[PDB]
């Protein structure tokens, strides 16, 4: 059970840790988050009380180092940093725990929600989408644009999601125009799975990461990527049976976790109607179709 | 964006452009079977690819053999159209390739865009204009070469005959769209108007009769009258 200590909380802020969140008052004696489950990535995210614009946060894995949060009054945000001195860090955490100035990661024993949302998500893949090689953790915010969005302007602050474009030479074999456009199986299986991602686990990891950035930061480019990766599978007539079964589980937990009040902005009507009712896989996503019909029948 | 009443003069500028109309690509007769079910029988069709500035018509004849053993023919017809338009562009010298292709039906956009991926600088555009190019098969010489075809064939025409010697490409296009709109609304009446005077003939190398400038004014008036009559009938107004 790992800990992310906070130096202090000088500005009033809503702090998120994965799907949980806590309001902290200006100068409230708050010194961090303990009992963080080992074995998963995690995200610690922020929304200032005085500027509900720019949700921002940090993806990290406590197996990779000792991380803490400290407010920077110059850049005006909570920053993640690595403590390289193990003994200084253990002494900081032990003191804050003794003074009970830390919130406990509030996981119910029965509850596999976080595992289910991050099953294929790996820190090493996050660090290739979010390029800042001198840190072991990754900063994401509401405003960061994707490589694909940029093509259509600061490269160092981009989300390097895999570009998916249904009307591209990458997607369409010369001589198989109609076949490849109406059945995206060669784009899914040869170009994306065999070629770029190497396996379904890396594809799902990027799909799950895109969703989580959409949900936690309202990152529009991430929402675009999540839907594109769903549509590429649903629009393929030939998909391995293990992948369809796994996709139904992935999407079920994503739709289950989505705040009810954000379905209007975070869910693309066209993609979901096409995926559940028109696509090759209209009958392959039973769990997802049932939760969508019970939770968001207006969208459909 | 969309070609409309607003940007109509753009058709007659010096940027090469083609209209593509796929209406007549997949053509069928619907009939009863012996068992009293319904079946279709395909007949030869054509792609109508027109340069509105020069009148050059690339009439690609679609022989019924194309459809043999294929499913979802109305879908396939759009992709076959886009394949043949792409092939036509690739066959043209670079300086003759269009800068824009305007499709008369929005359902042609995705098929043509995907077939033209190798030409990122050729703009594929829809139109808000309700153009009467479906009536091309009411032009006897075009109908005749399509029906007689025994294999896939491209036939080249000038749909304006020699009109551009006397009139601009704006005026020529307006005369063509009026003739085709009349043929579309009441074919029999339009054909009667065009052939009524036995002394005005169609040249072997032409599609339309050899009207003088004054006879064209009379003809164009007769076509306008035909169209408005039919309209009052259609709508009881």
């Amino acid at each position: 059970m790992n800990t992310v200590p906070f130096t202090s909380a000088p500005i009033e802020v809503t702090i998120g840790i994965d799907q949980y969140s806590f309001n902290v008052k200006e100068n409230q004696p708050f010194h961090g988050i303990k009992d963080i489950p080992i074995g998963h990535v995690h995200v610690i995210h922020f929304q200032h009380a005085d500027n509900s614009s720019m949700r921002y946060g940090y993806w990290f894995d406590c197996r990779m180092g000792n991380f803490y949060i400290q407010y920077d009054p110059k850049d005006g945000l909570y920053k993640m940093m690595e403590e390289r001195d193990g003994a200084k860090f253990e002494n900081i955490v032990h003191n804050f725990k003794e003074r009970q100035m830390m919130v406990s990661y509030p996981k119910i024993d029965e509850d596999d929600t976080w595992y289910n949302l991050t099953e294929f998500v790996q820190m090493d893949k996050i660090r290739k989408i979010v390029r800042k090689d001198e840190n072991q953790f990754s900063y994401v915010d509401s405003s960061m644009t994707t490589v694909q969005e940029n093509e259509l302007s600061d490269p160092a602050h981009s989300l390097n999601y895999t570009v998916i474009n249904f009307k591209s030479r990458e997607a369409i074999r010369p001589g198989h125009e109609m076949e490849d456009f109406l059945d995206k199986s060669y784009y899914l299986n040869t170009v994306m799975l065999q070629g770029i991602f190497k396996n379904s686990s890396n594809y799902f990891g990027e799909l799950q990461f895109a969703f989580l950035n959409a949900m936690f930061f309202g990152n529009y480019g991430s929402s675009l990527q999540w839907h594109a990766m769903i549509e590429l599978i649903c629009s393929s007539a030939t998909v391995p049976k293990h992948m369809l079964d796994k996709l139904d589980e992935i999407l079920y937990y994503q739709i289950k976790t989505l705040p009810e009040q954000y379905s209007d902005i975070l869910l693309n009507e066209r993609v979901w109607n096409i995926c559940l009712y028109s696509s090759f896989q209209k009958n392959s996503l039973h769990n997802t179709e049932k939760i969508m019909e019970n939770k968001y029948p207006e969208l459909l | 964006g969309a070609m409309n009443s607003s940007n109509y003069a753009e058709l007659f500028n010096n940027d090469i452009k083609l209209f593509v109309d796929d209406t007549n690509v997949y053509r069928v007769t619907v009939h009863k079977t012996f068992e009293g079910n319904v079946a279709t029988k395909a007949i030869n069709g054509c792609i109508f690819t027109l340069n509105p500035k020069t009148g050059h018509l690339f009439l690609k004849i679609i022989h019924t053999s194309v459809w043999a053993g294929q499913k979802r023919l109305s879908q396939l017809a759009k992709w076959k159209t886009a394949e043949e338009v792409s092939a036509l562009v690739r066959s043209l010298p670079k300086e003759e390739q269009p800068k824009q292709i305007i499709v008369t039906r929005k359902a042609m956009l995705d098929p043509l865009e995907v077939h033209m991926l190798d030409f990122p600088n050729i703009a594929i555009r829809p139109t808000e204009l309700r153009l009467p190019f479906s009536a091309a098969m009411s032009i006897d010489k075009l109908s005749d070469v399509v029906m007689k075809a025994t294999e896939p064939q491209m036939v080249l025409f000038n749909i304006y005959d020699d009109w551009l010697d006397r009139i601009s490409s704006y005026t020529a296009f307006s005369r063509l769209t009026l003739l085709l709109r009349a043929l579309k609304t009441n074919e029999e009446s339009a054909k009667m108007i065009l052939l009524s005077d036995p002394t005005i003939t169609i040249k072997s190398y032409h599609l339309w009769p050899s009207f003088t400038d004054e006879q064209w004014i009379t003809i164009e008036s007769q076509m306008r009258d035909l169209i408005l009559t039919e309209y009052g009938r259609k709508y009881n107004v």
